[PDB]
């Protein structure tokens, strides 16, 4: 849900905007953000480990 | 001829704004010492500024400094062309 | 191949930082 | 509630951020944090700054290695005229094309900033010519700067002593140093310039292959060892040189003699070497002055001892300055700082007027962003010099051990010391400020006449003794000759130290009433700056308002309200306060050169002369003239050659300004709204459960006096950085 | 004009005042004792200064200056030579 | 004479200063007081800076370039009283500011309690003390060194 | 140290003198007379923050008192929370 967000933000407001490329409209850089984002997310799950399977 | 003073007064405020207090004490005595040798000071215990007075002499100066700076900057670009 | 020496600014100015801002969040924990 | 980064425990606990911020900014304060023993500490600074030297060579390596695939020599030697020789290539993805505008510089493709740093004239400046001859640079320096780490460890590890006691001698060391080090460190240099470099300067080249085959001479070192020495200096050069090619280059190493040059300024190649040689006896004769367990010479106590020029019948002690300075390690690191501090400017004020370098000054941008990175610093030192000699007084220092005894006595008769200091300032205060407003009330009153200016003898007079030459005088008993010097003459001072009057590049520029003020306002700087450092230092031990103020002597910033009201009254917060005037002297001073120089270069001189005199129009021209160029690199109709600089120059005005927060804010207001602003999450959805490891806080009550500063400073020092360059580059001068 | 070898004559006046004691009495440097390993302890930190030991050499080794300085510098020094030199030797006067 | 160029008797650069400037402040062809009784550039403000003239006095007076005067103050030639004459004057006047500073002060501390006399001021300027200051001949200049304030008071 | 700011004096009498301070001080220990003879610099101090409200009133007649623990709690902070 948070996924297909961050498109027109960086495909319609992109650095040199309104693109003529196959890529954007685009995954592009944004797909790069979910990676930075998603692990900035993990090294917070080192605040809790508390470790199990129940 | 103002625009230099008051563009000075402002850049005097920071001294009042940016500084300690038992400092100008610690200083005010070295003074008070030299004073006593010649026999010229004690009466009316000379004292540094009242923590918040020091702030009172920030601000107030920072404003009548930083302000008349433009009161000058202005009246000097409407008198004469404009 | 022609004109291609662009890696020692992300590995450094970008990725090296990733390492440590991650990694060194060892200051919090490890 | 975890246990965490260690040396401290005190620190190791608070959740609140202070744990990080602080984490970094004890690291360095070894004495008396958890670990430390007099054997730990010492070594724990020794294999530290073996981690030094080490980082100075990974700097130097790359300095020589972002040169010689790109950014000329093999064009800058070919013959180098004030256009734009390069350090390095800029590479930023943010750039526009308008990058095509320099952001690229004639010959090279890459856009680069090119060098303001001194070297290009020194790598060249002795030999080291050849663009097929060099990539060497790191290769060495680095196959060095790693060894720099190796002892680090080797001498780390106990087996082969890191050695505790050993660190207190002196005599042995410094009986070693100022011979072994300096002396042979010179010599060896005297060596190099002479076999490999002077030959390059006149030169034709040395070739890599032959050391033995290359001789300076035909019949070889020649008696020399035999002393004639003299006759090196016959027909050493021939002034009308074609420099580095002969044709009249000549070959007798070394001189006094011939020329200031229209081609080169600076310092005849030979002379920087007999000198380097010449001094290399005195230090070698000096080294070997104190003991090393053979039984010759001197022991460092017992000359200080009962020694003493005055009184002897006075009543002031000498006794153990040596184990109180030896035992201090702060006395140490503060006679260290200064000397370096006093000489860092003697370096940098002699390096102009007397630059050692082919094609420098009259390169004359790089001559003006190199006097100052040695004026900043140098000032930046001095403070720290004065600041480790008010830590000696608190952490170390021993009132019973010291007493009657001259360093003591300095505390004792101290109230005077700050007063006959503060009396200098207050005088040097209003009296410079009468002269400069008066000088500005007059004008724009439109009587310029009835200006008050002293044309200020005392210098002009020095520099008669030297000369020349401006319009005579006799000066009774010199007389412009008759009494000449007579004892001395054709030998020594020759043509040299005779530029005379010489507008273009004299050495000595011709001083008047504009210089009889700045010169009294640099003097009101280091005085005020030092009444506060002298004071700062003297009672770090503390006074009346605080008797106590100790066992943290240094940074205990703040105290409770009441008594009179007590504040920045730690010897750190006077150091803290000091650094503003070291950023105000080291500003009046630098400010001064440049305006002067600037004007000197397409130069009226006149202009400083009437426009040193008064304060307004120190803005108007200079400061207001000559931002000119930089402020549009942006200018709306597109971007012109310098853009880094002007954006830096506003980066300059922000970093500065944003100091003030830190500086007019004071932890109380900040902490409290963070008390409300940490009711958000704890209260507001999708933000919750979610735990900081560190509790929100507002910065401690010393911390922000620093940070505003270490913030005030960059802005400030990054603005003139960007200002001067962004204006000595176009010019006009 | 300049008596250059006026003073290099002069400085190895004094460091031959160095050729000194390595030779004569005892093993050398009068020890080491103190230098590696280190001092008692000592700890002022510390000794040894005597205003009295200017005697011994000042009269003996007053000569040394001369020995090069005299006849050896401006000597044609070590004229009384020859003594195995096929590869080559001389060393022929620069005077 | 000493470098900055010489006095009034000739300082062309100085001459050019006399002239343009003021003389032009003139050069508003008129602006009209053909009788008129008020507006005073006209008379003096120029003439009071202007009937400054090949005379000024004479004064020597060094005139650097741009012919603004520089003051050497050596003890020579003409120039002696550009510091000493108005120098001892500064000294004499001050010191008889503070000779009486060390006076409408060393006169109290005394009797029945004197804790802030000082903020009202019986008699003002001390006065009485005041004239002590011109009637210093010598005054402190020996009495400070001996007796009264005396090393013991030190 | 972990709270060490000396307010001591000599009278340590506490009538029309000093009381102010959030918890920290129970004193009234006596020591074998001083006139009023309630003495000491302190009760056990591992409880509260760092005022100098501690003098402001009733003598210390050398140093004021102040910030200084360094070694700093959260409860001793105000904020954790
Ligand atoms: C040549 C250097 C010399 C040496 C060998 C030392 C050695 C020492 N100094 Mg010191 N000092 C020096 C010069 C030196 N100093 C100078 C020149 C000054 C001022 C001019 C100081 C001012 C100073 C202070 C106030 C203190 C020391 C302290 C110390 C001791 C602990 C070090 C520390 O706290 O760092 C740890 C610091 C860090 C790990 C980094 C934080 C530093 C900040 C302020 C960064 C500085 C600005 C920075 C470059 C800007 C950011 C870069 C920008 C491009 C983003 C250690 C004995 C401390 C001490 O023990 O005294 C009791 C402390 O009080 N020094
Ligand atoms: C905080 C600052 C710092 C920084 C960043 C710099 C940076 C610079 N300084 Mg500098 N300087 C500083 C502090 C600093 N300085 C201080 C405190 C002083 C006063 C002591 C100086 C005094 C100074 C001088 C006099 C000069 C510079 C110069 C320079 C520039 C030349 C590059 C260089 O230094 O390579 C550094 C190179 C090395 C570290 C290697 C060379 C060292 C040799 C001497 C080692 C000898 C060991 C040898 C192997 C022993 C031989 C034994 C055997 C063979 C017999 C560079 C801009 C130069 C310049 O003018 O540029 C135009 C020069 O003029 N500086
Ligand atoms: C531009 C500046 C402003 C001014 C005018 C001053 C002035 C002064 N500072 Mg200072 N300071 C400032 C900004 C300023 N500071 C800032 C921003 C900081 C850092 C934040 C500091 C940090 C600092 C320190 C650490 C110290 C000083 C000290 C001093 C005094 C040193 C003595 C001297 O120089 O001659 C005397 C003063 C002048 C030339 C300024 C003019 C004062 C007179 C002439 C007032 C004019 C009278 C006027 C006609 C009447 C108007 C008043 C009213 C009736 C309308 C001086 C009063 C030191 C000191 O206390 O000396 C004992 C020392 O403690 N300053
Ligand atoms: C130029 C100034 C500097 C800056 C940047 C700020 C900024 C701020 N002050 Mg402030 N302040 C300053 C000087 C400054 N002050 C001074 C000198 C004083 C007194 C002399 C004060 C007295 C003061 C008070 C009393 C208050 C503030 C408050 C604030 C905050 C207001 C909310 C806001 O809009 O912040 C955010 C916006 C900015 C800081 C400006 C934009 C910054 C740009 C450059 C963007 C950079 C972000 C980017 C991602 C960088 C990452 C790149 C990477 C390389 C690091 C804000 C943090 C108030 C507050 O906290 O209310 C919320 C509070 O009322 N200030
Ligand atoms: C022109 C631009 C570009 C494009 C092609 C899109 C396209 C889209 N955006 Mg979007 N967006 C853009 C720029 C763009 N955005 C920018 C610059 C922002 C600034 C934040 C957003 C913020 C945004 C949000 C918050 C959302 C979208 C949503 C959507 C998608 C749903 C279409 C819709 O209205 O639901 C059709 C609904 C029904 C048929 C019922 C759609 C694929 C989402 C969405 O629109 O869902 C309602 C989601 O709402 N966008
Ligand atoms: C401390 C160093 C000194 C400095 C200030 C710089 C600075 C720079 N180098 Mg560099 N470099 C250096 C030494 C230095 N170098 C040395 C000794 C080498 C040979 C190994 C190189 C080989 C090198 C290359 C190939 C490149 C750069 C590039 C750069 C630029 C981008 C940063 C980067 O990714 O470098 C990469 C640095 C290395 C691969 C060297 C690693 C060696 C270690 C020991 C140094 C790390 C020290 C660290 C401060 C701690 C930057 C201007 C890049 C460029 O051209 O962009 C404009 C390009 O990528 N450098
Ligand atoms: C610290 C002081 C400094 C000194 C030494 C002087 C000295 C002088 N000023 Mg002056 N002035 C100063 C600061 C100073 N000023 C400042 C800060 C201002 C701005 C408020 C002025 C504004 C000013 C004006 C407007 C005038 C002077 C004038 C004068 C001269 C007249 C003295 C006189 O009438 O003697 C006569 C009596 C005896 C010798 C007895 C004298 C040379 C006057 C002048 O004529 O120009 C030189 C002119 O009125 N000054
Ligand atoms: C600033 C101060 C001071 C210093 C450091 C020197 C230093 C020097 N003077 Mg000197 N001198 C001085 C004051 C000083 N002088 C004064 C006041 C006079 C006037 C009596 C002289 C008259 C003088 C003469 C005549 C000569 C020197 C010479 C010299 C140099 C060599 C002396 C020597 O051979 O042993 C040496 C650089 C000699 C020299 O080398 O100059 C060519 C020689 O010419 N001096
Ligand atoms: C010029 C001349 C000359 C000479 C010169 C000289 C020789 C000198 C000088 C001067 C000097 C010689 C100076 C010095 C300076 C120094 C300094 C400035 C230092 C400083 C510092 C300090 C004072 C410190 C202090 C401290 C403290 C704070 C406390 C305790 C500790 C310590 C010590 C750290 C000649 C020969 C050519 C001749 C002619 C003239
Ligand atoms: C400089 C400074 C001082 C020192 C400032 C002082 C001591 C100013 C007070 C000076 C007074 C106004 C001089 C009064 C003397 C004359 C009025 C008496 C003679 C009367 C005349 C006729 C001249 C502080 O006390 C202070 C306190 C708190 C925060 C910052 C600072 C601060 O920055
Ligand atoms: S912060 Fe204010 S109240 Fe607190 S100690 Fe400092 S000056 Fe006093
Ligand atoms: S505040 Fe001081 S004087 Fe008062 S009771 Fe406490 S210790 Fe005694
Ligand atoms: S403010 Fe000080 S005296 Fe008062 S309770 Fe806290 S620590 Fe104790």
């Amino acid at each position: 849900a948070h996924g297909y967000l961050l498109v027109g933000p960086f495909v319609k407001a992109g650095p040199l905007r309104n693109t003529e490329i196959a890529g954007q409209a685009g995954s592009l850089a944004a797909g790069g953000l979910v990676v930075i984002l998603s692990l900035c997310l993990t090294i917070y799950g080192i605040s809790s480990f508390n470790e199990g399977a129940p | 001829l103002f625009f230099l003073g008051a563009h000075f007064v402002w850049a005097f405020s920071l001294m009042f704004l940016f500084s300690g207090r038992g400092y100008w004490q610690e200083l005010i005595e070295s003074i008070v010492w030299a004073h006593n040798k010649l026999k010229v000071a004690p009466a009316t215990q000379p004292r540094a500024l009242s923590i918040v007075q020091g702030r009172a002499v920030g601000v107030t100066h920072y404003l009548l400094g930083g302000i008349a700076t433009t009161w000058a900057f202005f009246l000097a670009r409407i008198i004469a062309v404009g | 191949m022609i004109n291609l020496p662009s890696l020692f600014v992300p590995l450094v100015g970008l990725l090296f930082p990733a390492v440590a801002m991650a990694s060194l969040f060892l200051h919090v924990e490890k | 509630a975890l246990r965490i980064p260690r040396f401290s425990q005190g620190i190791a606990q608070d959740p609140t951020t202070r744990r990080i911020w602080f984490g970094i900014a004890t690291a360095h304060d070894f004495e008396s944090h958890d670990d430390i023993t007099e054997g730990r500490l010492y070594q724990n600074i020794f294999a530290s700054h073996f981690g030094q030297l080490a980082i100075i060579f990974l700097w130097t390596s790359g300095n020589l290695f972002h040169v010689a695939w790109q950014g000329n020599f093999e064009a800058w030697v070919q013959d180098p005229f004030h256009v734009r020789p390069i350090a390095h290539a800029i590479w930023d993805p943010h750039f526009g094309q308008p990058a095509v505008e320099a952001f690229t510089r004639g010959g090279a493709l890459g856009p680069v900033n090119n060098a303001y740093s001194g070297v290009y004239q020194w790598w060249y400046t002795i030999g080291l010519r050849t663009n097929e001859d060099l990539y060497t640079g790191a290769i060495f320096l680095l196959f060095l700067s790693f060894i720099s780490l190796l002892a680090g460890w080797l001498h780390l590890q106990p087996k082969w002593k890191p050695s505790v006691s050993w660190f207190k001698n002196a005599e042995s060391r410094l009986n070693h140093h100022l011979s072994g080090l300096f002396g042979v460190s010179s010599l060896a240099w005297a060596g190099h310039l002479v076999h490999v470099a002077i030959p390059g300067s006149r030169g034709e080249y040395v070739r890599w292959n032959n050391f033995l085959d290359v001789l300076p001479y035909p019949q070889g070192l020649g008696p020399l060892l035999t002393g004639q020495w003299n006759l090196y200096a016959q027909n050493p050069s021939s002034s009308n040189h074609l420099f580095g090619t002969t044709q009249g280059a000549g070959t007798a190493i070394l001189t006094i003699l011939g020329g200031f040059h229209p081609q080169t300024q600076s310092l005849w190649l030979t002379d920087v070497a007999h000198h380097h040689l010449a001094i290399a006896f005195l230090f070698l004769i000096g080294g070997l002055m104190y003991r090393t367990n053979f039984g010759i010479g001197h022991s460092i106590k017992y000359i200080l001892e009962a020694h003493i020029p005055p009184g002897g019948r006075l009543g002031r002690g000498h006794k153990g300055l040596y184990d109180t300075i030896n035992n201090s390690i702060h006395f140490q690191l503060g006679l260290a700082l200064a000397s370096l501090g006093v000489i860092t400017s003697l370096v940098a004020q002699h390096m102009y007027s007397l630059p050692a370098y082919a094609f420098i000054a009259q390169d004359f941008t790089t001559q003006a962003a190199l006097y100052t990175h040695h004026q900043y610093i140098a000032g930046f030192i001095m403070t720290g010099a004065f600041a480790h000699g008010p830590i000696f007084f608190i952490r170390d220092y021993n009132p019973e051990q010291n007493a009657d005894n001259v360093l003591a006595r300095m505390l004792e008769h101290k109230e005077a010391i700050i007063s006959h200091l503060s009396w200098a300032s207050l005088f040097l205060g209003f009296h410079t400020l009468g002269l400069y407003v008066h000088n500005d009330v007059m004008l724009a009153f439109g009587t310029p006449e009835k200006q008050i200016l002293i044309e200020p003898i005392f210098a002009q007079w020095i520099q008669s003794a030297h000369g020349k030459t401006t319009y005579g005088f006799d000066i009774p008993l010199s007389s412009t000759n008759g009494p000449a010097l007579n004892a001395g003459r054709n030998i020594w001072l020759p043509g040299w130290l005779n530029a005379i009057n010489e507008n273009s590049n004299s050495l000595f520029l011709t001083i008047g009433p504009g210089d009889f003020l700045v010169h009294h306002a640099i003097a009101l700087g280091l005085h005020t700056t030092t009444l506060i450092l002298v004071k700062g230092a003297l009672d770090a031990r503390g006074s009346k308002l605080m008797p106590d103020k100790k066992d943290f002597g240094y940074s205990f910033p703040c105290d409770g309200p009441g008594r009179g009201g007590t504040c920045d009254i730690s010897a750190w917060d006077d150091f803290y306060l000091a650094v503003f005037w070291m950023l105000n002297t080291i500003g009046w001073v630098t400010f001064y050169w440049h305006w002067k120089h600037i004007t000197l270069w397409r130069g009226n001189v006149s202009q400083f002369n009437e426009s040193s005199t008064y304060l307004m129009g120190w803005l108007r021209d200079y400061l207001w003239l000559n931002s000119s160029q930089l402020i549009n690199g942006i200018t709306p109709l597109v971007c012109n050659s310098l853009s880094v600089w002007a954006w830096m120059f506003l980066f300059g005005h922000l970093v500065w300004a944003t100091g003030f927060m830190f500086l007019i804010s004071w932890r109380g207001y900040w902490q409290e709204l963070i008390e409300t602003l940490a009711w958000a999450h704890e209260r507001t959805p999708l933000a919750n459960l979610i735990r900081w490891r560190d509790k929100p806080v507002a910065l401690s009550i010393v911390q922000a006096r620093l940070v505003g500063l270490v913030h005030f400073s960059v802005g400030y020092i990054f603005t003139y950085a960007a200002f001067l360059i962004a204006s000595t580059s176009g010019k006009f001068g | 004009s300049a008596l250059v070898i006026s003073l290099s004559t002069g400085l190895s006046l004094f460091l031959g005042r160095f050729v000194f004691f390595n030779f004569q009495r005892e093993n050398v440097a009068k020890q080491v004792p103190e230098q590696n390993g280190l001092t008692h302890f000592e700890a002022g930190d510390t000794r040894a200064k005597e205003y009295v030991s200017l005697l011994k050499s000042n009269d003996p080794v007053g000569f040394n200056i001369v020995d090069v300085l005299a006849w050896g510098s401006i000597g044609h020094v070590v004229a009384y030579y020859i003594l195995a030199t096929t590869s080559n030797g001389y060393d022929p006067a620069f005077f | 004479d000493i470098a900055g160029l010489t006095p009034c008797k000739e300082s062309k650069q100085f001459a050019k200063r006399e002239k343009q400037a003021l003389k032009k402040l003139q050069a508003s062809l008129k602006l009209y007081a053909d009788d008129s009784a008020p507006a005073l550039a006209i008379k003096a403000t120029m003439e009071k800076t202007k009937k400054r003239f090949d005379n000024y006095g004479k004064y020597g007076l060094l005139c650097g370039s741009d012919g603004l005067p520089h003051l050497i103050v050596s003890g020579d030639q003409r120039h002696w009283g550009e510091f000493i004459t108005p120098g001892i004057l500064f000294l004499y006047i001050a010191g008889w500011i503070g000779w009486v500073g060390r006076s409408y002060l060393i006169a109290i501390r005394d009797e029945k309690k004197p804790t802030q006399k000082e903020i009202i001021i019986d008699v003002p300027l001390a006065s009485s003390l005041l004239f002590r200051g011109f009637s210093w001949p010598v005054a402190a200049y020996r009495e400070l060194l001996n007796g009264e304030l005396v090393d013991n008071n030190f | 140290m972990s709270h060490s700011v000396k307010i001591y004096d000599t009278c340590i009498g506490c009538t029309q003198c000093v009381r102010a301070c959030p918890t920290d001080v129970l004193e009234m220990i006596p020591w074998g007379g001083c006139k009023a003879k309630q003495i000491a610099s302190a009760p056990r101090t591992e409880d509260c923050v760092g005022c100098k409200r501690c003098e402001s009133a009733c003598p210390t007649d050398f140093l004021s008192v102040r910030v200084y623990l360094w070694h700093e709690t959260t409860r001793s902070m105000g904020l954790a929370y």
